[PDB]
């Protein structure tokens, strides 16, 4: 439920428009350690995190993605290490056998990132809890364990390699799509505001690729502390800037679109600089040469996303 | 003989707690046409207080299409306040880089482009690791900006460097338009005390 308060302002947010897609970075856990040893923190974080869905699911935000776990902590204690997978370990031991009252609302979950770097079982988990909560179509939630941006767009240079090396693409056919398809997050849409709790104001590899665009909303609050509030604040400079931000994504697009088909016809002259043709447009040789172009570029790629589902869905299986 | 004013700024810049040794200057401000005066005043504040690399961007591009005109405020208010043209003007071109969104996320895929052909020479194979990327990238030589700035109203990186923001502050500011030293001064004194 929600407070009257609570209901009256999300009615009265809810006016204008509405983020689809909001990321946290939830960190300040362990600065809230003062008289608490610190896994106590990290445990009551997570409760903050469920607090907020309850939020955002009365506020009709649909997805939401946060960041669990970084690759670079790692190098943590070796005992707040392994007291986070004791953590990742019980919450998703609660999503099974709570299984069902799952079901009956439209919630799907997505664990995103590296999963090699994991204990055994918890890639079991992870892949046994998504494999069952995929085809919900209601609600969203990306869970990133074990990521960092960087490492999430290098593998997806890697899988579309892969395609030229497997005859599915060749290399003309990659573009900001394509490589906009094959990142972890190719089931979301990009998200509307990203916001990172503490004084820390540093992205940390998080989605970087996803949120060139996004509303960055950074607040001095401690994240276990997080309120509806300081939830509600972040909305508000989100719907400030969405006309801004709004024009500024459909310019990138019209000029990345008008840029691609200013290089499409370009190398369409090139081999019909070669062979002895003329540019002239006389009977469209150019403008079929550049149509047939986009469809073998389409087919191809679209081929290609197709087989690198099939690939993703059958590490589901194991 | 104004080499009292290098002394005043060099002083200023060892006093910091950390200087970045790479800094970006962000201008999401769409309201007029950005005054290069400005924009030529605070590079030139940077390197002479001792920050090697400024990269000036502009999401549509005003900047990179109007490179010689910032390039000659620069020089012009480095010859009018610091006061051999050639040395000079060859440090300012290898320090400041003019930069748009096609740098950043449309630079990611001429990197992947590549790859990919070299994988369709036979000469790659994916089995394309973390720092096979950085160094595949147009920042193969230069490092990562250590520290933003963002002027102007947008809560937005409007798709600056995507991938080389990763673990970099960002300190934003009302505006560009008549910036003053000490304005622009204790950002990096907020950035020298940030956790870093």
């Amino acid at each position: 439920e929600l407070s009257l308060w609570e209901r009256f302002c999300a009615n009265i947010i809810k006016a204008g428009p509405m983020p689809k897609h909001i990321a946290f970075i939830m960190d300040g856990n362990r600065r809230y350690a003062k008289k608490c040893e610190r896994q106590e923190g990290h445990s009551q974080g997570f409760n903050k995190l469920a607090e907020t869905l309850r939020w955002c699911l009365n506020l009709g935000i649909l997805e939401v993605t946060v960041y669990a776990f970084s690759i670079e902590n790692f190098k943590r204690s070796k005992s707040e290490v392994d007291g986070l997978m004791d953590l990742a370990r019980q919450k998703f031991s609660r999503l099974m056998e709570e299984k069902e009252k799952l079901q009956k609302h439209g919630v799907c979950i997505r664990v995103l990132g590296d999963l090699h770097l994991l204990p055994l079982d918890l890639q079991e988990l992870i892949a046994q809890a998504v494999q069952a909560t995929k085809n919900y179509n209601k609600c969203f939630l990306n869970v990133c364990f074990a990521y960092t941006s960087r490492h999430e767009i290098s593998n997806a240079v890697r899988e579309m390699a892969w395609g030229v090396e497997q005859g599915l693409l060749d290399p003309s056919d990659i573009s900001e799509s394509l490589l906009d398809k094959c990142l972890y997050t190719n089931r979301s849409p990009h998200p509307d505001i990203l916001i990172r709790t503490s004084g820390e104001v540093r992205l940390s590899d998080f989605l970087l690729w996803q949120t060139s665009h996004s509303c960055l909303v950074f607040q001095p609050v401690l994240w276990p502390e997080y309120t509806f509030w300081n939830l509600f604040e972040a909305i508000l400079q989100f719907q400030m800037n969405h006309s801004v931000l709004q024009k500024a994504r459909d310019m990138y697009a019209e000029e990345r679109k008008r840029q691609q088909l200013e290089r499409d016809q370009a190398t369409v002259t090139e081999q019909l600089l070669r062979e002895g043709l003329q540019a002239s447009g006389d009977a469209q040789l150019r403008r079929t040469r550049l149509h047939k172009l986009s469809a073998r570029r389409e087919e191809r790629v679209q081929g290609f996303l197709q087989a690198l589902e099939l690939k993703r869905a059958d590490w589901l299986a194991r | 003989a104004a080499a009292h004013h290098r002394m005043r700024w060099r002083a200023d810049g060892r006093s910091l707690e950390k200087l970045p040794v790479h800094m970006g200057l962000v201008i999401t401000e769409v309201e007029q046409e950005p005054s290069f005066s400005d924009i030529a005043s605070l590079v030139v504040w940077c390197m002479a207080v001792g920050i090697s690399y400024i990269s000036v961007y502009d999401h549509q591009g005003i900047f990179k299409r109007n490179n010689s005109r910032l390039m000659d405020e620069i020089l012009k208010q480095q010859q009018e306040l610091l006061g051999d043209k050639d040395d000079q003007v060859l440090n300012c071109h290898l320090a400041v880089k003019v930069l748009s969104p096609e740098d950043g996320k449309a630079d990611i895929v001429r990197a992947a482009q590549d790859f990919c052909q070299l994988v369709a020479q036979k000469q790659k194979r994916p089995t394309l690791d973390v720092d096979t990327l950085a160094s595949l990238l147009s920042s193969n030589g230069c490092p990562d900006p250590d520290l933003v700035l963002k002027f102007g109203p947008v809560d937005s990186t409007l798709g600056f460097l995507p991938w080389h923001i990763r673990l970099t502050e960002i300190v934003s500011l009302p505006s560009h338009l008549n910036i003053s030293y000490e304005d622009f001064f204790s950002a990096l004194r907020q950035y020298a005390a940030c956790e870093q």
